[PDB]
Formats: C-alpha cells, sequence, structure tokens
C-alpha cells in the first residue's frame, strides 16, 4: 500500500492559519477522494473533510480542504487551543484488492514556546550484537519542540522497507521533547550495504546522520 | 441519526482471539463498506479491513494472515476477530462504514472507538548490548541498549547509582513483535574515556534479571 506522506508537525500562534500537506501516488489520490480526520487520544477519529472540501454538519467553517493532481491540503484558519490533535488524510487505493490508506499524521500544536530544532545521535550495531547473529541501529532525537518528527531510514540513499520502530515523542525535563528509533537488520544486511542513514524531519528542518560497517 | 456502536471485551489474554462487534442503528446493512480501524497508543491510524454485506472481504496485507471479519445481516451487525494477539495489538479499535464510491451525502460514518488492551502473564529477559563512544575528543556519549523484554518496567542505573548528571534514559518502544526495547545514554567528558570506567546496571525484576555492562570504546 503506497502510504500517504504528511509533514510530522504543523504549528502556529492563536488565530493564525495552518495548512497540512498530503502527498500520494497515482493509485490513491489520482483516482479516489481524500478524507481528513481529526484524531484525539482515547476516542475515535472525527471526520472533518470528505469528498474534497465538503464537510458534514458540526464542522466549523475554519476547516477547508483541496485536492490537486496527486496532492491534498487541509486548512485551519484562526487556530484555537481546541485544535491540538493528530490530523490524518485517508484515501482509497486501487491496489491488489482495494486498500484504505492513511496518512502518516500531523501533530498540530499551539505555540507554548519558540520552536526547538532536534539533535540526532546515531549508534551503529555493537560487535557483541553482531556475534549474536543480530544487528540494531539506534537513532536518538532530543531537544525539539513541538513534539512531532518523521524518522526515515535509508540504505545507500534509498529508503528502507521494514525493520523500523519509533517511539512517540515524550516531554523531557525542560519542556522540549525526545524520541528514539531503531532499525533491526541481519548481520548480512549490515555488512552488505555501503551505509545506513537516519533522517529526522521536523518543521522544515532536516537532520540526517549516517554510519557504515567499515 | 445514524449510529455505530462497538462492543467486546476491553481486556484480553495473548494467543487468544480478539473479538469485537459493531451494531448499526438507523442504517441499511447494504449502504456502506463496513470497516475496522485501529490506532495503537502513540502510533498512527491503521486500517484493519473492510467487509461487505454479501461477503466481499478486503484485508490489510500486514494483518491478512490472522484477521477474520464477519457480518450478521439479521442482527444488523458486523464483527472482527484477530488471532494470535500480542501486546503490539493493544490499540484503540473503531468500526466505521466507509463510503467506497462517494455516493453518499454526509460522507463516511464512524463509531465511537474502544481501547482494547491485551494482558499477558509471561516474561522475557532483556538482551543488553553496549553503545560504544567512538571517541569524539570534544563531551562524548555512550550508552546501553536493552532489547526484547516483555514486561514493561525495567530500571537502568549507571555505576550503581553513582553517575547521575548526564543520564538520559529514552523511553521504551513497543515493537510489532510485542516486546519492548529502550536505550539509556550518558554524556561524559572525552578526557575521561580512557581513565574512568562506566558500567550500566539494567534491572528487570519481572524476569528476575540483572545485567551489568562495562561500556568501553
Amino acid at each position: 500500500q503506497p502510504v500517504l506522506t504528511q509533514p510530522p508537525s504543523a504549528s502556529g500562534t492563536p488565530g493564525q492559519r495552518v495548512s497540512i500537506s498530503c502527498s500520494g501516488s497515482r493509485s490513491n489520490l489520482g483516482k479516489n477522494t481524500v478524507n481528513w480526520y481529526q484524531q484525539l487520544p482515547g476516542t475515535a477519529p472525527k471526520l472533518l473533510i470528505y469528498n474534497h472540501s465538503r464537510r458534514p454538519s458540526g464542522v466549523p467553517e475554519r476547516f477547508s480542504g483541496s485536492k490537486s493532481g496527486t496532492s491534498a491540503s487541509l486548512a485551519i484558519s484562526g487556530l484555537q487551543s481546541e485544535d491540538e490533535a493528530d490530523y490524518f488524510c485517508a484515501a482509497w487505493d486501487d491496489s491488489l484488492n482495494g486498500l484504505y490508506v492513511f496518512g502518516t499524521g500531523t501533530k498540530v500544536t499551539v505555540l507554548r514556546q519558540p520552536k526547538a530544532a532536534p539533535s540526532v545521535t546515531l549508534f551503529p550495531p555493537s560487535s557483541e550484537e553482531l556475534q549474536a547473529n543480530k544487528a540494531t541501529l539506534v537513532c536518538l532525537i532530543s531537544d525539539f519542540y513541538p513534539g512531532a518528527v518523521t524518522v526515515a531510514w535509508k540504505a545507500d540513499s534509498s529508503p528502507v522497507k521494514a525493520g523500523v520502530e519509533t517511539t512517540t515523542p515524550s516531554k523531557q525535563s525542560n519542556n522540549k521533547y525526545a524520541a528514539s528509533s531503531y532499525l533491526s537488520l541481519t548481520p548480512e544486511q549490515w555488512k552488505s550495504h555501503r551505509s545506513y542513514s537516519c533522517q529526522v524531519t521536523h518543521e522544515g528542518s532536516t537532520v540526517e546522520k549516517t554510519v557504515a560497517p567499515t | 441519526q445514524v449510529h455505530l456502536q462497538e462492543s467486546g471485551p476491553g481486556l484480553v489474554r495473548p494467543s487468544e482471539t480478539l473479538s469485537l462487534t459493531c451494531t448499526v442503528s438507523d442504517g441499511s446493512i447494504s449502504s456502506y463498506y463496513w470497516s475496522w480501524i485501529r490506532q495503537p497508543p502513540g502510533k498512527g491510524l491503521e486500517w484493519i479491513g473492510s467487509i461487505y454485506y454479501t461477503g466481499s472481504t478486503n484485508y490489510n496485507p500486514s494483518l491478512k494472515s490472522r484477521v477474520t471479519m464477519s457480518v450478521d445481516t439479521s442482527k444488523n451487525q458486523f464483527s472482527l476477530r484477530l488471532n494470535s494477539v500480542t501486546a503490539a495489538d493493544t490499540a484503540m479499535y473503531y468500526c466505521a462504514g466507509l463510503d467506497r464510491y462517494s455516493w453518499n451525502e454526509g460522507g463516511d460514518h464512524w463509531g465511537q472507538g474502544i481501547l482494547v488492551s491485551v494482558s499477558s502473564a509471561s516474561t522475557k529477559g532483556p538482551s543488553v548490548f553496549p553503545l560504544a563512544p567512538s571517541s569524539k575528543s570534544t563531551t562524548a556519549a555512550l550508552g546501553c541498549l536493552v532489547k526484547d523484554y516483555f514486561p514493561e518496567p525495567v530500571t537502568v542505573s549507571w555505576n550503581s547509582g553513582a553517575l547521575t548528571s548526564g543520564v538520559h534514559t529514552f523511553p521504551a518502544v513497543l515493537q510489532s513483535s510485542g516486546l519492548y526495547s529502550l536505550s539509556s545514554v550518558v554524556t561524559v567528558p572525552s578526557s575521561s574515556l580512557g581513565t574512568q570506567t562506566y558500567i550500566c546496571n539494567v534491572n528487570h525484576k519481572p524476569s528476575n534479571t540483572k545485567v551489568d555492562k562495562k561500556v568501553e570504546p
């Protein structure tokens, strides 16, 4: 299922307008409608937009979507404290038997403090782990605000399919956030490729680290 | 006045079957593509699958091996059963009626969602590996990787509680395999790499495991 990519974080001060992007492929956004959902913790997703900027009754006029060739955007004008949630774009997909694909999600935060860029420390697999017929790369992210990032792993500058596990961001002592991601490989996969890269994306800044077996 | 209601045990055992039903009131069992979605606490939304009242089934390939969805035309319900549940299946599950063809005004319709947690009575010891410094000559960082342990609370000390300033223990991740892994890193001056020795003390009491790792360059 070609997954719809979304920016990890969208922010603004009260009253400002905030737009959310959603990028898709030919099989999902080039042929089907796009829905926008408001996701709150401990409850169901609230359907905001359906059928390209139509919205059901009860949804304020502050929300409005739009779809292009293969891209959609949501618009939240006049941001309010009650708009902090995880917003998702979902679209049907003409793949094998028909797949409902969700977007990666975008955390909307009202600015409590200035934005902080993340720090990234990458750790390659230990020799002790390689002797145990295993391999794990550790990518540490810290000191970022708001609490949302996208961690994408690369193997020889090409994206990695599976093996990635990322924690949700968590608030540390100084009101900024931290998170970690892990890439599990077999020893052959590690020694085979030339490099492996951890690419962290956060509010229009990107930090990429790389490690190599040799 | 259309309404979906989820129902089922909000608590369950591993290797059992996760059962959930959704009753549809004020709607035709033929008017929608009845779907199940889940969001694991922290992670994103995952479409489990979609069933039609005739029997047309469509399963997420990541879950197809152990998902079975059904529909009761008489009781106006539709069900979802998920075999081989692990802790990675603890999630908020929701039924919806997805509009496949944009043929309904008012769009898709949704239930209220229910947080289903799976409780397991088993344990598994952690595998501990050291995260080596690889000298940087300018406040280096070195850590301990605690991997693949099931019951959640592990506690990580450094030099038996001597080393306090610079200790940062990143929270555990819940892998798709149902096991937890975390990292605890400390930041130490580069000059002290060769002289002062650093040992992390991983304590996982549920499995009665204690591990001490000397982390040296």
